[PDB]
Parts: structure tokens; C-alpha cells; sequence
């Protein structure tokens, strides 16, 4: 936890340590207060905004071709906690 | 149960499940034998099987695409941008079972939501295959002029699509005959038919007329019978076709300007 | 895929000890032959040492033929067994 | 398929009467899958030879 | 013992048997053969399970190089030097030994030509 | 049951695959281990590789009536087929990165080729039930491709393009120092001084008018008379002109078209009827 | 299925006239019997067979019936679902009787 | 290990799609944060300032 | 296997590469791992040792029958040899490169000398057993190179 939030200052930002302080101190306090997910689990519901999201834009094909990759990245059966990382990348859309 | 939500993916492709059938040409229900307890969750299986029979009339159509020749030179480019459809719906089946295999069960109310997105799209082809028998042209394309008056934003996409390969035989005839004079004609499917008695040297005479009973509607009847007159002077994207030829008849006007310094 | 030609040369001298072994049972006088080292690199610098007069390890002069006698038993010539045993005599 | 893999049967069982034989179908059928799982015919043979002199022994 | 080292930085002998043998792979596409002779030996009562040369996949393609342009084949059986073909147990694990045979049977009738046009040459 | 119809697809059949030899349409098996809707779509995706067998049949049986065009047309043939076999390998590596991949994405990969394939078998057909042959197979493609849809319509004038090229080594022979070339006799010059020349009216297409034919019978003629007579009187020259290369260019520059080309064909028929034309005007005038 | 020890456990139950269990005894004397290796008197060529069969029938004072057999020959050779028809002809000619 | 190379890459060609911009070392930190089970919410609002 | 076997082509025996002086220079019968196939190969490589130490003696006999065309012969012989060993050099820089050969790519570039080779052995031996000697020599050479093949 402690080293990884720090690490994901670090690459954004391009600076080592004793640059990126204040920032760290923003990032603790926000992630901390609020660690545990705020929503009940289910990974389709996220999945289903991503394809919204294609369609509201008209990439059809795009579209299409997300949903492939989806079964891809489960099938592969590493990584769990599927959910909070697709969520993550609709959100910096 | 696992073995039914599997079952419900074959009826997509219009292939007959593991259970006995009395239905394809109906709907596409299925008859266990203890369908008494799944009637709950028979009846949601018994939903997604109606978009199956949907898939059977665009399917059939499809086996008359080609013949030894298929009638009509618009009515198999029809069946063309139909086909293209059913290849994007069969895309939605290839992940569909490709996640009933990973390290499996997945739930029918969940794939309820992947079968609707192909309900509104599907079931206004087989919509728009029902206002055609016939293959013969210009028919067809009084079909996409009837369907993009119609209101509905989501199915105005796919007659959109459709359009520009009805359309692009329609348009195909034309620019040939409005600046070289030439004409291509397989079955009669051009509004213009040829010889109403016997062709004769040029100075304008009767040899072309509209054929209206085939016309298609993407030209209103005036601006057909001023492409009648370009093309014998010579011898939406509904609404650029009207643009183009008051563009063309200036130009074929010095042609028929050339016409008068031969006499 | 690697066979006994692109394993290497290594793979041979190996399969060499082995192809031996059977034969050297009735050379045997009470035990077998053993093998005796010699480097790629000591052949090289040898080869020019016979021909100024001089003995190297591989070369013993023999006082009683004035001729040169190279080791008559098996020496391993790196990845190469016994062909350049042959070679050194010419 | 079915029908093939009976002509095969019946052929054989016609052969096998005519030399006179003490098995029945069923155990004929049997023979055939051993002789085509492996199995040199001297050792099938005498086996049988064994088990049908004892079946006597006891009945 | 120097057996063991040429056994293992070599791959497995498949013309004297006396090598174990692999025909596993984590695919599920991959082990079709062992599937299919299954099918068989349950379906058909009368089924001869053949005596097969395990091969050894894959290298299928390197008795095809050296057929087409090279040396007589004594791994796979001709009758004559203008008649090759090619024998009735090669399985490779992700086919069929019918499907397999069939590949090769194309490839076999091609380096029967060279190996026919090869007899030609005096030297 | 996936590497089994990646390689029958290609033209080589299993036992699970079945091969009945152009007499029917049983082509895969019943499958236990497969579901009972697993089968059935699998004989459907072997009909695509009947008809693909169906053509790999008829390159042989003509490459041994039998004419030059029918050949021409076969080597045609098989750059048709070239997407496909190319669109099955790049299939292989797709079922090697997951074995997740069924019958059902095949399906989806291999309807780029239901809109080619049972329109060609028809091209093939009128071919071997009429025995068809000359340039009469540039007209079978010709109005195969007056048909619709827009793959088979790129495809068969590609396919016309390869075998127009295999008259334009004819017509351009023709009216060089006049060759006639016949190994059959499948072009539509005929033969059978300046020796016998004649044109069938039967082996001549639509997209070529009577009134065009003249224009290659005319000048052909012209060149074959100096080719008994003396070729320093040569039109076209040979020692005298170097416009025999000017032809040559013109020829490989319209030899290849995107599609076909009719204006450009005809546009190098007035070129050839002129300007070596001057040359043996001005000997008649004296004589 | 058919494995060799289910197949030769059906053949022992029904020729000694007793169950399945109570024919173990001389089950498993019969795996010992097949597991020691003999060899055939005739060792080579379909052909050497067939007309040992063949000369049995004269023998027997039964010409007519060798005829016969000549002819389900044929019937075998052509149906092809068997690659070991040998074993199964030594096996009948061994086990024949008047 | 290998399984965990052709995950990472089928998660990159989620994120050219969606247009993220996160380079192939963002994406796996990320991954990092979101294995540890900590709310996407707030993990999406420290990265825009991050940004800034 | 490969940079030995270049040893045994400039007429050097291993006992694995087995001198004969029957049928030639040959590889042993079925030796523990080599491939049916490699085998075969690798004897059509050896019968391009076989005559070249069937060579090399008709040099050293005969320098250092009788006759003084018959030693001008000798220094004929030699300069057939010569781009044969240039190309088991060249074999041989390949090999010490790096380990992972073919027999292959020394069958590829060996056959050149498998029809100069048999080609002049006929000449050798129809000198010896005619027992011609002298300005004959000059046109017992000169008549065969009126015939066939290029090389």
C-alpha cells in the first residue's frame, strides 16, 4: 500500500523523492478515508458502461471488438478484482 | 440449466437445440417434456428465442441471394447489405460462447442485455423483408424510402447503411447514361426499358420512358423525367441525387448545341 | 529441434566415449582405455613446434628412429576424438 | 457401420459351424475383439481347451 | 552416464523405440487424437486399435524437407524409387491419423518426382 | 474438431471430415462428444470447402474442350482463392493464443467467403455443361459479373484481367509482323499473297463489336503481306521504325487494369491504325 | 468399452456355466496362460493357413462344406474391418471337432 | 509468469481503446493499487491531480 | 558431428568414419542416435572422400608404370582438388562460428564435386589399366573434355 501509491506519483509526475511531497500528502488522506469499495460488487455493470460509452460515440466496431477483449482478460484466470481495474480505465476515459 | 443457456446460443444461428422441437417456422420454443417447473425460467429462454426465428427469415433470404443467376441486379446487392448484418449479429455469438468455456455459467439475465441491442436491430430487417416478395429493382428501394420517414432514431442507422448499397446500382445506371449515353439493363430492373418499337438514328424520338410500377422513389417524378431528357439529349443521400443532375444538364446542353452544327 | 548434428560437436565426443566403450572392452587388457586430455588450443600451438626441431607435450622425439612420435593412445583433441590424431601425423 | 460389423459376424459364424463349434455367438464376438487387441492364436486356443475341460469336470 | 546426456539434449528416438514419449500439450485442440481413437474404440464394437509410431509433432515438416530434394527416406517406407509413400502409423496428436495422412500423401507424390528426376542424374 | 477443418478447408479431408466426392452434401460427421447444435452448423462450414475443392479440381483437369483461355482462365482462378487459403492460416495462430476459440468465431471469420464462393461454382458450371472454351470464357465471366453483389464483382473482373492479358499477347503478335498464334485454335482471328484470314462470328464476345473486330483484322492483314513480300517496305518497320517498342509500352501499360478498361482498349485500335499507316499510303500513291 | 480383462472375464462366466465372480478362480489362471508367450506352427503367409483349413475339410470327408468355406473367404477379405483375420482362422481350425 | 505478460497486454489494448493515457509502467502500478482492493472512485481523482 | 566430418573428408579415418579399402570410406551401420535419414547423407558426403584419398595416393606414388607426362598428370590432379579444399575451409570457419549445423547446408555446397569427382576418376583408372604413358597422356584428357557437362 504505502510504497505503491508513493510509486504512482513518482512515474506520473517524473520526479523522484522530496519532490512530489505535497502531493503524497493529498493522495494519502484521500485514498485512506475512503479505502474499501463504496459500491457492491458485479463485474457486468461496469462492462456495459464501457460499451455505452463506444455506442454514445458511434465506434460500433470498437464496440464489438471490447467485447472480445473482456473474455481475454478473464479467461487468462491471473488476475481478480477484475472489476475495480475496468472501472478504473471508464473512468479516464 | 448450464447446459440451457448454452442451448439458447444455438438458436441464434437458426441450428436446432438438444431438446425436441415443434417450433422453427413459430418461434423457435422449446419443448423439454418437464417444462412445468421451467416456466419462469422456460419463459425467459422462451423471449431470446423469438429474436432466433427473426434470424430464420433474413437466413432464407439468403438462400436466394444466388441462383444460377438471381433475378434483379438490385435484388441480390439487397441481399448483399442483409447478409452484412447477420455477420455483425453472428459476432455477438463468438464471444457469447467463447465465455461459456472459461474457467461458464453465466447467467440468463445477464445475457438478456446482449440479446437486446440485436432485438432492435434484427427485427427491422425482418420488418423490411416483409414489404418485399419480389427481387425486382426499384422496389427495394421504395422500401429504404419508406423506412427513413419512418420515426425511431436507432433503426434510421441501418436503412442509412442499407441505403448506400440499395442505392449504389441506382447510381450505377445513371452517371453512365448522363455523359456517355450508355445504359446497362439485366432483367428490366432500370426504370428505362429499351426498343418500344424499333431503334432509330438519333434527332430525340421515343425511345426511353419512365416505367413507373418500378421507378425508384429516391427520385420524385419530375426530376425523373428530367434525367430522361439529359440522357437521351446526350445519346439522407436520397436528396443529393436531385443536386448532381441540375448539374448535369447544363453540360449535356452543349452536346445537344453540338447536334445543331452537324445539320 | 536439436539433434546429434545440431546438438554440436560436444554431443559427439560424448556419444564418441560411448561408441568406444563397447570396443574398448576387448582392447581391454584387465581394464579399459581411458581418455587423456589435450585443449583445441594446445593442438594449435603444437602444429607449429614440430616444425622448427622442438617437442611440445603432444610430440616426443624418439632418439633411436630420429622421427617424431605423437601419443599413440586416445587423446580427446577437444571436440574433435581421434580424427585429429590422425591429421597430427601427417 | 451396424450392419457391416454383423456380415463380418455372420461369415465367420458360418465358418465356424461348419468345423463344428461348442461357443455360441456371444463368446465368438468376443475372440474376434481379442484377436484384433493383440494376441498370438496358440495361447487364445489353449486356454479355452482348459476352461472347457473343467466346465465338464464340474457339471 | 552418457546415455542419459544424449537422451535428453537430443530429441526423442522415433525410428527404434527405446525413447519415451510425449503427445501432450496444454491446449484443449491438441490432444484430438487421443479424443477421436476414444470415439472409435467406444462406437465401433469391432474397432483394431493400431500398433502407431508416436510422433513427435511438428517434425512431420522436416521429413517433408528433405524428401522433396535430398536422400532416400529410410524412415519411411518405398516400395521402389519411384513409388513413395508413406507409412500407416504416423499420428501426430492434433490431427487425426486419417487427416494426418493425407498432408502427407500430397507432399509424398511430389518428392516421388524429384527422387524419380534424381535417378536420372549420372554424375 | 477445430484442426480437422482448418486443414479440410484447405483441401485436405479427415475421417471425421468425410469426403463423398462431389455427390452430396454429408461432409462432416455426427459427433457425440459435440452438442447436437454443434454438428449441424459444422456441415455448413464444410459446404465452403466443397465448393473449394470443386475449383482445385478444375485447374488440373485443365492444365494437362481444353483450350488456352480456359487455362487462362484457371490460373485466373486460383488468385480468387488466394485471400482464402491466406485468411485459414492467419486463422491458426488466433486458436493457439487461447483454446477458447470454437466453431462459432469461424463461422464469422468465414462469411466473407459465402458471398463469393457459390456465385463462382455457377461460372464453373455453365463452363463444364456447355464445354465452353476460346474467348467465349472472357464473355461466361463477363455476364457472370453483369450479376450483383459487390465482392463477386470485384473478384470477376479481376479474374477477366488476368485472361484479357492472355489476349492481349495474341492481338499484339497480330499485329507486329503478323503471328498468328494457335495451339488450339481458340482465338478469333482464323486462318482457314497475303494468305487466308477470316473472322468467327462464334467465338467473338458482346464487349467486342463487329465493328471493332476490323479494326485488329485490317491492320493484321497489312503486316502479313510484308511478312511474305519485304520487310524493308515494312509499315511498322523493324530495321526502319522503332515504333514496334512504342507499341510494346502501350501494350504492358494498359495490359493490367484496375477492373477492365473498354475505352482504353479501343483507344490503342485507332494508335495502331495510324501513324505506321503512313507508311505504306505513300506507296500505293506511287504505284 | 472392451478391455482385454472385462472381454475375457465375459468369455470365462459363460463357458463354465457359473457367475461372473465365481469364474475369478479360473480367471486368473486363464491371464497367466495368455501372458506366457507360444508361437504358431504356421508362422508365415495368409495363404499356408487357408489350405490347412482346406485340407481339414477333406479329411473330415466333408469336401462340399471346404467349397463353401472358399467362398465366405471372399465375403471377409472384401469387408476389411478386421487386420488380423489369421488369428482368427488358426484360432477356429485349432478348436475343431467332428 | 508468461500468463502474467499476455494479461498485461490484453489490459494495454483495454487502455489504447479507451484512450486513459497510461503508458505500459501506469498501467501495471495501477493494477497494483486495484488488486489491493481499494475503491476506484477515489484512486480515479488522485490520478487527475497527478496529471495537473 | 559436422566440423569431424570435414576431417573425414580430407582423408583423415575416425572409427567412426571408417576406412575401407573394399567399398571406401563409409559410415558405420546404425551407431547410437543418428537418424535413418542422416545416415544417408551423410554417405553420399563420404564417396566424396572415398575418391579423394584414391587421389591423393595417385599423387605420392608417382612423385617424389613410369613416365615424366605421368608426373605432369600429377600437378593436373592436384589443381581439381584445389577449390575442393578451399570449400572444406570455408565449411570450416562456419563451424567454429557457432555449433548448431545441418548436414545439409555441407550437402548444398559440396555438390559441385560430386560430378567433377566420379567424372575424373574414370580417367585415373583407364590410365592405369591401358598402362599409358607419354605425349598419350595429352590425348587421353583431351577427348573426354569434348564431352558433356559444363564443370
Amino acid at each position: 500500500p504505502n510504497v505503491l501509491l508513493q510509486n504512482l506519483c513518482c512515474r506520473i509526475l517524473g520526479k523522484g523523492e522530496a519532490d512530489v511531497a505535497q502531493q503524497f500528502q493529498y493522495a494519502v488522506r484521500v485514498i485512506g478515508s475512503n479505502f474499501a469499495p463504496t459500491v457492491e460488487r458485479d463485474e457486468f455493470l461496469v462492462t456495459e458502461k464501457i460499451k455505452k460509452e463506444f455506442v454514445r460515440q458511434r465506434r460500433e466496431a470498437d464496440g464489438a471488438l471490447f467485447s472480445e477483449l473482456h473474455r481475454k482478460l478473464q479467461s487468462q484466470g491471473v488476475l481478480k478484482n477484475r472489476w475495480s481495474i475496468l472501472y478504473l480505465l471508464l473512468s479516464l476515459s | 440449466e448450464t447446459s440451457l443457456v448454452r442451448d439458447l446460443l444455438y438458436v441464434f444461428q437458426g441450428i436446432d437445440g438438444k431438446f425436441v422441437k415443434m417450433c422453427n417456422s413459430e418461434n423457435c420454443y422449446k419443448v423439454d417434456g418437464k417444462v412445468a417447473v421451467s416456466k419462469s425460467l422456460k419463459d425467459i429462454t422462451s423471449k431470446l428465442s423469438e429474436l432466433g426465428w427473426l434470424h430464420n427469415k433474413i437466413k432464407k433470404y439468403t438462400d436466394q441471394r444466388s441462383l444460377d443467376r438471381a433475378f434483379g441486379l438490385v435484388g441480390q446487392s439487397f441481399c448483399a447489405a442483409l447478409h452484412q448484418e447477420l455477420k455483425e449479429y453472428y459476432r455477438l455469438l463468438s464471444v457469447l460462447h467463447s465465455q461459456l468455456q472459461v474457467e461458464s455459467s453465466l447467467t440468463l439475465r445477464r445475457l438478456l442485455v446482449w440479446t437486446f441491442d440485436p432485438k432492435i436491430r434484427l427485427k427491422t430487417l425482418a420488418a423490411l423483408v416483409d414489404h418485399c416478395q419480389g427481387r425486382k429493382g426499384g422496389e427495394l428501394a421504395s422500401a429504404v424510402h419508406a423506412y427513413t420517414k419512418t420515426g425511431d432514431p436507432y433503426m434510421r442507422s441501418l436503412v442509412q447503411h442499407i441505403l448506400g448499397l440499395v442505392a449504389y446500382p441506382i447510381l450505377n445506371f445513371l452517371y453512365r447514361w448522363i455523359y456517355d449515353g450508355e445504359l446497362e439493363d439485366t432483367y428490366h430492373e432500370f426504370f428505362v426499358a429499351s426498343d418500344p418499337v424499333v431503334k432509330t438514328d438519333r434527332l430525340w424520338h421515343d425511345k426511353y420512358s419512365l416505367r413507373k410500377s418500378m421507378i425508384p422513389s429516391f427520385m420524385t417524378m419530375d426530376q425523373s423525367r428530367k434525367v430522361l431528357l439529359i440522357g437521351k439529349s446526350i445519346n439522407d443521400l436520397e436528396n443529393a441525387f436531385q443536386t448532381k443532375i441540375d448539374a448535369a444538364y447544363f453540360d449535356t446542353s452543349k452536346y445537344l448545341l453540338d447536334v445543331l452544327n452537324k445539320n | 529441434e536439436p539433434y546429434v548434428t545440431e546438438a554440436g560437436r560436444e554431443a559427439f565426443d560424448k556419444l564418441y566415449k560411448l561408441h568406444e566403450g563397447g570396443l574398448q572392452i576387448l582392447s581391454a587388457t584387465t581394464l579399459q582405455p581411458q581418455l587423456v586430455l589435450l585443449e583445441e588450443t594446445d593442438l594449435v600451438k603444437a602444429v607449429l613446434n614440430v616444425l622448427i626441431g622442438v617437442v611440445s607435450s603432444t610430440f616426443s622425439y624418439n632418439q633411436a628412429l630420429q622421427s617424431f612420435a605423437v601419443k599413440q593412445g586416445v587423446y580427446i583433441s577437444g571436440t574433435s576424438p581421434d580424427n585429429v590424431s590422425s591429421l597430427l601425423t601427417q | 457401420n451396424m450392419s457391416a460389423v454383423r456380415e463380418t459376424m455372420d461369415v465367420l459364424l458360418e465358418i465356424s459351424r461348419l468345423l463344428n463349434t461348442g461357443l455360441d455367438m456371444e463368446t465368438l464376438s468376443i475372440c474376434v475383439r481379442l484377436c484384433e487387441q493383440g494376441i498370438n492364436p496358440e495361447a487364445l486356443s489353449s486356454v479355452i481347451k482348459e476352461l472347457r475341460r473343467a466346465s465338464d469336470t464340474l457339471k | 552416464d552418457a546415455r542419459s546426456w544424449l537422451e535428453q539434449h537430443i530429441v526423442h528416438q522415433y525410428w527404434t523405440s527405446r525413447a519415451p514419449r510425449f503427445s501432450h500439450s496444454s491446449h484443449l485442440h491438441s490432444n484430438l487424437s487421443a479424443i477421436w481413437d476414444q470415439h472409435l474404440y467406444t462406437t465401433d464394437p469391432l474397432y483394431t486399435p493400431d500398433d502407431k509410431t508416436i510422433v513427435t509433432e511438428t517434425q512431420v515438416i522436416r521429413e517433408t524437407l528433405w524428401l522433396l530434394s535430398g536422400v532416400k527416406k529410410l524412415l519411411i517406407f518405398q516400395l521402389n524409387d519411384g513409388k513413395v509413400n508413406v507409412r500407416n502409423d504416423i499420428i501426430v496428436t492434433h490431427m487425426t491419423q486419417n487427416c494426418l495422412r493425407s498432408v502427407l500423401e500430397q507432399i509424398a507424390a511430389y518428392g516421388q518426382v524429384v527422387f524419380r528426376l534424381q535417378k536420372f542424374i549420372d554424375e | 474438431m477445430i484442426h480437422e477443418l482448418l486443414l479440410a478447408l484447405s483441401g485436405y479431408p479427415g475421417s471425421i471430415f468425410t469426403w463423398n466426392k462431389r455427390t452430396g452434401l454429408q461432409v462432416s460427421q455426427d459427433i457425440p462428444f459435440l452438442h447436437p447444435g454443434e454438428t449441424s452448423v459444422l456441415n455448413r462450414l464444410c459446404k465452403l470447402g466443397t465448393d473449394y475443392i470443386r475449383f482445385t479440381e478444375f485447374i488440373e483437369q485443365y492444365t494437362g474442350l481444353h483450350g488456352i483461355y480456359l487455362r487462362a482462365f484457371c490460373r485466373g482462378l486460383d488468385s480468387i482463392l488466394q485471400p482464402y487459403r491466406q485468411a485459414l492460416l492467419d486463422l491458426e495462430q488466433e486458436f493457439l493464443a487461447d483454446p477458447h476459440l470454437s466453431i462459432s468465431h469461424i463461422n464469422y471469420s468465414l462469411d466473407q467467403f459465402h458471398l463469393l464462393f457459390p456465385s463462382i461454382m455457377v461460372v464453373v458450371e455453365q463452363i463444364k455443361s456447355q464445354k465452353i472454351h476460346g474467348c467465349q470464357i472472357l464473355e461466361t465471366v463477363y455476364k457472370h459479373s453483369c450479376g450483383g453483389l459487390p465482392p463477386v464483382r470485384s473478384a470477376l473482373e479481376k479474374t477477366l484481367a488476368v485472361c484479357h492479358g492472355v489476349m492481349y499477347k495474341q492481338l499484339s503478335a497480330w499485329m507486329l509482323h503478323g503471328l498468328l498464334l494457335d495451339q488450339y485454335e481458340e482465338f478469333f482471328v482464323r486462318q482457314g499473297s497475303l494468305k487466308q484470314f477470316s473472322l468467327r462470328a462464334e467465338m467473338l464476345p458482346s464487349y467486342i463489336p463487329v465493328r471493332v473486330a476490323e479494326k485488329i483484322l485490317f491492320v493484321g492483314e497489312s503486316v502479313q503481306m510484308f511478312e511474305n513480300q519485304n520487310v524493308n517496305m515494312s509499315r511498322t518497320g523493324s530495321i526502319l521504325k522503332n515504333q514496334e517498342d512504342t507499341f510494346a509500352a502501350e501494350l504492358h501499360r494498359l495490359k493490367q487494369q484496375p477492373l477492365f478498361s473498354l475505352v482504353d482498349f479501343e483507344s490503342v485500335l485507332d494508335r495502331i491504325r495510324s501513324t505506321v499507316a503512313e507508311h505504306l499510303w505513300k506507296l500505293m500513291v506511287e504505284e
